């Protein structure tokens, strides 16, 4: 449920405010621009620096949740003109398949150990290699790591801000995606400890089991997905920016 | 000195997140003052002033 | 090194910069350094003995192997001095490479080559995972000696 | 008409890709299969070079264009030129041997030879990149593995090292990005981001000052450059010897690099207005890391600090405006790239025996290693700019283009000629006391020492085959000259008037 | 003054009229070659001694080293080039027009030779080469 | 304080329950989540109704922790005094993982220890640290993931920020007494104010406020009390003392362990609340002439001292190079009698059982030291003037009949 509301309710609080915003409030441009400049800078600037100081792993997700969410919102301030709302699609898409899979593996994480302490994700890899692999690739995709998918949806937010001329907006952005780096690397650095001290008794009584299950398809779904389209960001946004 | 500028920024980093993450106090009160005051600041801005 | 108890810790100081050797009044000069330790002796052997001894404890390629690659240089430098094409060269050179890494898979495994936990178990169970790592199919061994790898579990 | 550069990026990182469809144990089969790979593309690259490469064409060669995004006008876009196949060579070269040096790794063979052939491919692909967000892409595509490396088979002090590192180098390539953002949207027109029709962009004063600070930042991040050098001594110091064989003969010189593809021949106002600026700033970083190594304890603290030290004669070589200080840059890279990779290696090798730390209980190592006393002699003599090695004909060189340079008139030309002279009073006084301090002397060793202790056949082989080129362009510099001797002009004919 | 601000100065043009006609300068200089001031009597020497240099280039004429035969040849112009004008500069007037014929028909034969290589003929560098040698014996015989 | 914790509500009430599932009880009698071998896919047998993750319920509800950090100050002597709090946490919260952070000379302490997981140097007096090497041990622990950090350390503003950022659920620390504590309390879970501007003044029970703070009743838990100390010796520590005695000549059972003599070695394992714990060589021998039929053992801290030891009490004597506080303790458990100045010597033949002599500079001192020197097989021979070099030998040669 928190993995639907996490995904679910932005993309339709992100047409209702577009929708909003655009329509019936255009008149009065110059103050909802500088709300939501605000709201994304304050957003970013204190989502992704408390996500470095958490020991629960669903909680660190909603801070990076707060924090993604003032990347997508520069989609709306540069307006439709410098493409904009062609930028919130073409990484909502992204951040729908980057949220799933990394709730995936927490549901699967969480179901078969029984645990939400970050600190019992010590030692995942050599249990189960596959489960380590795709939250790692998910995480790093959160990263904006460059060879997924949100690095490309991140610099296609950065190209609009910049070329809308805000400067301030891309740098708070950049300088915060920097600090976003820390944490899903401190869960990494946890799945790859071979200190058998330093792992919890949750994942040393792991059964992985000879099925596959449905949320491994859900994710194979999805993990192949924010890798793989990294070279097809140009079929996206072509569906995109016809809208208007 | 030179050194200490990044592991600097890293431990003032640290501790405004711990800073911000301990400052509220987790209570259901708490949470409706504070999304309530910003909305209060908001409109004696954009309105009175 | 390791140490299985606490050593001592060192209370006096110690300079940075001096040499860490023995103090030069405790020096057995000529035998320390090798200055008059080298009696000659009738019984030397052959250079050619000493130089094939010395090929031979590297444990050279064998065979189409060591054929192959004792007559890999000198034919590029064959080739090269007799402007053949330099494509054939690159043909040559690849397939060498690859003929010689093929080859060297094929070969069998060693305890080195597995993780410490491999190495340092009981030695008879090293000896029979050794023996049948280089036997059976690397499937039948992964679904008989798969959860040894699992270094949690213990 | 083939794309030869395409297939060279793709090969290693397609084939790493394939390594963990192996169900084999141990490390034999994974090795030999990277070893395998990366050979086989050694030798495509020299057949690039050999049939396809002209040293005397100053233009872009075998260009292979590619448009991936059509909104930022993006493309796959790949080229060489004789800037590029030097670093190119030297990347292959130096991968080849460091994944050969990686054997003794029994932890996750495979995940460590996969980031050791996407390391292989990211380089290549900065390397022969064409296009400014492909460049940016491919600067990018190192985080991940180096971090990865730093932290699963690292030193002590791994962590906190694997940690700096990603957080320095995201610091300076979001300046990067920046500047690439305001480089490709300058265009009246349309966005562009290929080399060769920015090359001919004019930009007001200001402006292209600004690009070139941003440029900069990432290229002095990446480059040390004081005080922008702080990650490399935790970094190279607490990291694998054959990982800090690309960390210290590749990664390093990409920052040069990319200060000779961009700043140096896209900008060429802004490079002109910040050149005297960053020739006391080279001299003062060879002084202040020469000073530096003394004081380190540590051994591989000291081999990165003299890393940073001679970083310092690239510095002035780009900031000296003559051909000849571009061509004693592109040396002491490809020197530095021979050198540091094996003193790392050497360092690496003894550790795994000695087991000890610091320099002031090392003595008398000379007794149980002699090999590999000769090597770390031999490639210390190397560093110290003796004749007969690359290092001596790359400083002097460099000498030369400072005091052939018609943009600095006498005073300075002296006290930065003094300035670096000084470097070499104080490159001998650590080293020689590092090698005093960790071969000399006599120390009681165990029997056991006494056999199948020194270097074996593959340790010997490493060192003597990255110390042949080093002898090899020593005595014959225009080995590597002559492959950059027509491009460099071409990117100091924009220094001139027109 | 510490460093020079603009971009670094380009081929000075000669003021003895020893360019191409139609140009004005010749086309085997290059610019950023640092040429050493000695005066009239270091600039007959090095003159002197850079046509040795230039005869000495029999061994570099090839198929296979054309490139390197242009480079010196570059180098070796520009740097005679300016010595051949600080010379006829400093010369006695009735000295100047045999100077300044001299040094015209030795530029001219430096770009028949420059020509000669870019083509990549050899028979035609060679030909070029021989009459490039026989006027700088002129050259070394009259500076001597 | 109202301005700190806004909308308090005062505390919970009395008819609260806390949920059915990881209220009451230990850590080891969770019942939930239980293996569930028949499931296909390996996912734990869970409670009806609640939600899959539970391991995260029983430290908000229960305050349950799995990992403790105490951050020990002071040489061997306060971090073998710190034994009794590490066994209170191992048996307050059963499987407990405690993690020290001393100095040099206090690691060595923990080799002896059987509860202690890892244990950690760092310059804690340093109040300048370097920044790579601060920066190192701040991510460390918070890389632990520790759920409570204690701190023996008095504490200052710094001190309390370093514990901050720890990412503890409970910080506990002492602080400073005087006025530069100010707002450290606001940063800690918990705050002890001490007696003294120095901890290590009081004796035994140096620690009680922590013991007190860590055994309180809550929830329905009964108080626990602090065990008296003990310690574990390996079999490789009683070897290697084994041949560094029997280098000496003496035999196993058939010799006394003499401790405190005077020298500049930091390794004579004194206490900060007690700096006249040292006797001069003279005085030792005086002392050791008295002793017949059991062979004395002198214990050197240094070996630049064992020539001057070979020109006081006799050149046939047996002296016995002891540094680390293990290959202390196996040299008293293996003998039968300890005289000891006022150093760790006296705590582990109290930890062994041994009957030894203790020799204090004063009786205050004595009886905060050792308070149960008679029940636990000790005389305290304290000097009546105060000053160590001030005792009567004619008392220690009457009182050395024990043995
Ligand atoms: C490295 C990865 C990318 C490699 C370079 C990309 C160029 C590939 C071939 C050239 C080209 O124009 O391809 C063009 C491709 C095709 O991608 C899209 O395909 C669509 C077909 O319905 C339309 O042609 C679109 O215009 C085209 O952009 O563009 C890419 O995005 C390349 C990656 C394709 C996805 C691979 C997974
Ligand atoms: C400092 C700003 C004043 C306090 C404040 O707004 O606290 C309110 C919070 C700090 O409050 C924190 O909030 C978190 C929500 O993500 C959690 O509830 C933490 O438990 C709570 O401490 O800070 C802000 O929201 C600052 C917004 C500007
Ligand atoms: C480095 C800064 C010093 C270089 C000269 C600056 C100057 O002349 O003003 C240069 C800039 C002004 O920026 C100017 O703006 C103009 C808009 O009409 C044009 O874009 C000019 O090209 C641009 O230079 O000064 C500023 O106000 C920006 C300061 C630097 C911003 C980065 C802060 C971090
Ligand atoms: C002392 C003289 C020793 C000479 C060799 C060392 C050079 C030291 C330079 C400093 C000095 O005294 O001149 C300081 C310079 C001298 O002035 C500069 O040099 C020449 C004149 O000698 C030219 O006129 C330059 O255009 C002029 O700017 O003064 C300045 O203009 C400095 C103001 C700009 C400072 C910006 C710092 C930029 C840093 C970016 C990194
Ligand atoms: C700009 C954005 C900066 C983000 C910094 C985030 C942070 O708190 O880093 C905390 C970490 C702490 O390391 C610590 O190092 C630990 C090492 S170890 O595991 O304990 O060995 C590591 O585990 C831990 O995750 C890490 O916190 O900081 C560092 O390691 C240094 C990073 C400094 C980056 C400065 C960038 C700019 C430099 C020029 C000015
Ligand atoms: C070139 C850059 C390669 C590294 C970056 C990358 O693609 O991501 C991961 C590389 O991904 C892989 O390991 C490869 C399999 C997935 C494929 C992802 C893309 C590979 C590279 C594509 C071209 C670039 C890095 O993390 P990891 O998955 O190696 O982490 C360790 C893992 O848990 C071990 O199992
Ligand atoms: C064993 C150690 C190898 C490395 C040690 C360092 C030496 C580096 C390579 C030195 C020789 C380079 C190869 C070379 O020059 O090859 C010539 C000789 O062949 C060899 O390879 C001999 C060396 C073995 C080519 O013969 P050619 O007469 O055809 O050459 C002229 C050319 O074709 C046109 O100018
Ligand atoms: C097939 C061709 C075999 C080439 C000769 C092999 C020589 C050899 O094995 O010598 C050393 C390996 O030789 C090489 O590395 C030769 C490198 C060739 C480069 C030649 C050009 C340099 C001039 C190491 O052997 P060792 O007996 O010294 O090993 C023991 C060890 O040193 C201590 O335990
Ligand atoms: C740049 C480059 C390169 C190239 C290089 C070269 C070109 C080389 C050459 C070289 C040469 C052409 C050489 C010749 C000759 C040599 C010799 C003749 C030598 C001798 C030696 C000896 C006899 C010995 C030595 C030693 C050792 C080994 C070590 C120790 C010390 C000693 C010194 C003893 C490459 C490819 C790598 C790649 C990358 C880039
Ligand atoms: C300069 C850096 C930025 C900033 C400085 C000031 C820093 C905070 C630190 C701590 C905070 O604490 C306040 O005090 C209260 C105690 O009552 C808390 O309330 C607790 O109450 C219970 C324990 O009493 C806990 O169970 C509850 O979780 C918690 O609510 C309250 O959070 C907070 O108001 C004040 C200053 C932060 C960094
Ligand atoms: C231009 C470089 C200068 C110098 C020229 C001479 C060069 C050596 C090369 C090698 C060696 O050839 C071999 O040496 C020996 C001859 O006497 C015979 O070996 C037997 O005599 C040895 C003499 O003590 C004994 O040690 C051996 O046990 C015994 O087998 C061997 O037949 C012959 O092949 C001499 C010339 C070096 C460079």
């Amino acid at each position: 449920v928190v993995a639907f509301l996490s995904v679910t309710s932005k993309v339709a609080a992100s047409a209702s405010a577009t929708r909003i915003f655009d329509i019936p409030f255009y008149f009065s441009s110059n103050e909802w621009h500088l709300l939501l400049e605000i709201l994304a800078i304050l957003s970013m600037i204190l989502g992704n620096l408390i996500a470095i100081t958490q020991t629960s792993m669903k909680r660190m997700l909603a801070y990076s949740s707060i924090g993604q969410i003032g990347y997508v919102i520069i989609g709306i301030i540069v307006g439709d003109s410098n493409d904009g709302y062609a930028s919130m699609i073409t990484y909502m898409l992204f951040y729908i398949s980057m949220n799933l899979g990394t709730f995936a593996c927490i549901v699967l994480f969480g179901l078969r150990t029984g645990t939400d302490n970050i600190r019992d994700y010590a030692g995942l890899y050599t249990k189960d290699p596959f489960l380590a692999l795709s939250l790692a690739l998910c995480l790093l995709s959160l990263g904006g790591l460059p060879p997924l998918a949100g690095f490309f949806g991140k610099i296609y937010l950065f190209w609009c801000g910049w070329q809308a001329g805000l400067y301030f907006l891309v740098l708070i952005g950049l300088l915060t995606s920097v600090l976003s780096i820390y944490y899903y690397l401190k869960i990494i650095k946890l799945l790859m400890t071979g200190r058998n001290q330093e792992i919890t008794p949750h994942v040393r009584n792991y059964r992985r089991s000879p099925l596959r299950s449905k949320n491994s398809i859900e994710f194979s779904m999805i993990v192949c997905v924010i890798a793989s389209t990294i070279p097809g960001i140009s079929m996206n946004p072509i569906i995109t920016i016809a809208q208007d | 000195i030179i050194d200490g500028i990044p592991n600097g920024f890293g431990v003032t980093s640290f501790f405004v997140g711990e800073g911000i993450k301990y400052v509220g106090g987790g209570r259901i009160s708490s949470y409706l003052f504070w999304y309530l005051l910003y909305v209060s600041i908001f409109l004696f801005i954009f309105t009175f002033t | 090194g390791l140490t299985d108890i606490e050593p001592d810790l060192n209370e006096d100081p110690r300079d940075r910069w001096a040499t860490n050797g023995v103090a030069p009044e405790d020096f057995v000069y000529g035998k320390y350094d090798e200055h008059h330790t080298f009696y000659e002796s009738s019984e030397k052997g052959s250079f050619w003995g000493a130089v094939a001894e010395e090929y031979n404890s590297m444990d050279p390629p064998t065979g189409f192997q060591g054929l192959i690659s004792w007559l890999f240089l000198p034919a590029v430098a064959a080739g090269m001095y007799f402007n053949v094409p330099g494509d054939y060269l690159f043909i040559g050179a690849g397939l060498f490479v690859i003929i010689f890494c093929i080859i060297e898979m094929d070969k069998p495994d060693q305890p080195h080559n597995f993780e410490p936990q491999i190495y340092n178990m009981e030695r008879g169970a090293r000896d029979k995972l050794i023996a049948d790592y280089n036997t059976m199919d690397i499937w039948d061994f992964n679904e008989k000696y798969g959860d040894l790898w699992d270094f949690t579990l213990k | 008409s083939f794309p030869w550069l395409t297939t060279i990026v793709v090969l290693p990182i397609f084939a790493g890709s394939l390594i963990f469809l192996f169900p084999h144990r141990g490390n034999k089969v994974i090795r030999w299969y990277t070893i395998c790979i990366s050979m086989i593309e050694l030798l495509l690259m020299t057949y690039v070079f050999f049939y396809h490469f002209q040293p005397d064409d100053p233009l872009i060669q075998l260009v292979e264009d590619y448009k991936w995004i059509n909104f930022f006008d993006f493309h796959w876009r790949l080229g060489i030129d004789g800037l590029s196949i030097g670093p190119i060579l030297l990347t292959g070269f130096i991968t080849t041997l460091a994944t050969l040096a990686a054997w003794p790794v029994t932890r996750n063979s495979q995940l460590f030879h996969f980031l050791m052939l996407a390391m292989y491919s990211a380089q290549i692909g900065l390397f022969s990149s064409r296009d400014l967000l492909l460049f940016f892409i491919m600067w990018e595509l190192e985080l991940i593995p180096v971090y990865l490396l730093l932290s699963m088979w690292g030193g002590k002090k791994r962590l906190y090292s694997a940690t700096k590192f990603i957080l320095y180098t995201a610091g300076g390539s979001i300046f990067l990005l920046m500047g690439v953002l305001g480089v490709g949207l300058y265009g009246s027109n349309e966005p562009t981001l290929n080399l060769e029709t920015l090359v001919n962009q004019s930009y007001p004063v200001a402006l292209e000052i600004i690009f070139y600070i941003g440029f900069f930042i990432a290229f002095a991040v990446k480059l040390p450059i004081i005080p922008l050098h702080t990650w490399l001594p935790d970094t190279h110091g607490e990291a694998h010897y054959s990982t800090c064989m690309l960390l210290a003969g590749i990664l390093l010189k990409m920052g040069a690099y990319g200060l000779v593809r961009i700043n140096m021949e896209l900008l060429p106002h802004a490079h002109s207005i910040f050149s005297p600026w960053l020739m006391i700033i080279g001299t003062m970083q060879i002084i202040y890391a020469a000073s530096t190594s003394p004081g380190q304890r540590n051994l591989k603290k000291r081999i990165a600090y003299s890393s940073v030290s001679h970083m310092g004669f690239i510095i002035i070589g780009i900031s000296s405006i003559t051909d000849t200080g571009l061509n004693g840059a592109i040396l002491q890279i490809i020197s530095h790239g021979f050198i540091g990779a094996a003193l790392f290696f050497l360092a690496g090798t003894s550790y795994d025996r000695i087991r000890l730390v610091y320099l002031d209980e090392m003595g008398g190592i000379a007794i149980p290693m002699p090999k590999i006393f000769t090597l770390f002699s031999s490639f210390s003599m190397a560093s110290l700019a003796l004749p007969g090695m690359s290092g001596f004909i790359a400083e002097l060189i460099v000498f030369f283009g400072l005091i052939t340079s018609q943009k600095y008139l006498l005073i300075p030309k002296l006290l930065i000629t003094f300035g670096m002279a000084i470097g070499m009073i104080l490159t001998p006084i650590y080293l020689l006391s590092m090698s005093r301090q960790m071969f000399y002397g006599y120390k009681l060793f165990n029997i056991s020492n006494s056999s199948f202790f020194d270097s074996g056949p593959r340790e010997l082989f490493v060192s003597t085959s990255i110390f042949l080129p080093v002898i090899g362009i020593g005595v014959y510099p225009d080995l590597v000259l002559s492959l950059s001797v027509e491009k460099v002009e071409a990117i100091l004919s924009n220094y001139f008037y027109r | 003054q510490l460093w020079l601000d603009g971009p670094l100065p380009g081929l000075r043009p000669a003021e003895n009229k020893i360019g191409n006609e139609e140009t004005g300068t010749r086309t085997f200089l290059k610019k950023g070659i640092y040429m050493a001031n000695i005066g009239t009597k270091g600039s007959a020497l090095r003159l002197r001694k850079y046509a040795f240099d230039l005869l000495a280039m029999e061994d570099l004429i090839g198929q296979d080293t054309l490139n390197y035969v242009r480079r010196y040849l570059r180098f070796k112009g520009t740097f005679m080039y300016y010595d051949f004008d600080k010379v006829i500069s400093a010369a006695p007037v009735a000295d100047k027009p045999p100077l300044t014929n001299l040094a015209n028909r030795l530029f001219d034969n430096f770009e028949k030779l420059q020509e000669a290589v870019k083509l990549k003929d050899v028979p035609l560098t060679r030909s070029c080469y021989d009459d490039t040698a026989v006027t700088l014996q002129e050259v070394m015989n009259r500076m001597a | 304080n109202p301005w700190l914790d806004l909308f308090y509500d005062g505390e919970d009430e009395p008819e609260t329950e806390y949920g059915s599932m990881f209220s009451d009880g230990k850590q080891d009698e969770d019942p939930y989540p239980r293996d569930n071998p028949e499931n296909p896919y390996g996912f734990l047998k869970f409670p009806q109704g609640y939600a899959v993750e539970m391991a995260s319920l029983g430290s908000k509800v229960r305050g349950d922790v799995r990992r403790c950090c105490c951050v020990v100050s002071g040489g061997v002597y306060d971090n073998l005094l710190f034994f009794p709090a590490i066994q209170l946490i191992k048996d307050r919260y059963p499987g407990v993982q405690i993690d020290i952070i001393t100095s040099a000379r206090g690691k060595q302490t923990y080799e002896m220890n059987k509860n202690v997981r890892w244990a950690t140097v760092y310059d804690l007096d340093d109040n300048f640290p370097d920044p790579a090497e601060y920066t190192d041990m701040l991510g460390l622990l918070k890389n632990r993931y520790y759920d409570m950090v204690l701190s023996t350390k008095l504490a200052g503003l710094g001190h309390a920020a370093f514990l901050f950022m720890t990412t503890a659920r409970d910080r506990v620390s002492y602080v400073y007494p005087n006025v530069n504590a100010a707002g450290a309390g606001l940063l800690l879970s918990e705050t002890f104010t001490p007696d003294s501007m120095n901890l290590s003044e009081g004796g035994y029970n140096m620690y009680h406020q922590m013991i007190e703070w860590l055994g309180r009743p809550v929830k329905d838990i009964p108080q626990h009390l602090a065990s008296p100390l003990k310690v574990s010796i390996s079999r490789k520590l009683k070897e290697a003392v084994e041949a560094k005695y029997k280098e000496a000549g003496a035999e196993k059972g058939k010799y006394v362990v003499i401790h405190g003599i005077k020298c500049d070695s930091k390794a004579s394992m004194q206490s900060e609340g007690d700096t006249d714990s040292l006797l001069p060589i003279e005085i030792w021998a005086e002392i050791s002439q008295a002793i017949r039929g059991v062979t004395p053992i002198f214990v050197i801290p240094h070996e630049k001292l064992r020539e001057d030891v070979e020109e006081i009490v006799g050149e046939e004597t047996s002296i016995v190079f002891i540094t680390t506080p293990g290959q202390l303790a196996a040299l008293i458990n293996d003998s039968v009698g300890v005289i000891a100045t006022n150093t760790a010597a006296i705590q582990l033949a109290l930890a062994r059982e041994k009957p030894s002599i203790a020799l204090f500079c004063s009786e205050e001192k004595g009886k905060c030291f050792v308070p149960d020197a008679e029940g636990k097989k000790c005389t305290v021979i304290a000097s009546k003037t105060g000053n160590l070099a001030d005792i009567d030998v004619a008392v220690v040669k009457d009182t050395l009949k024990v043995f």
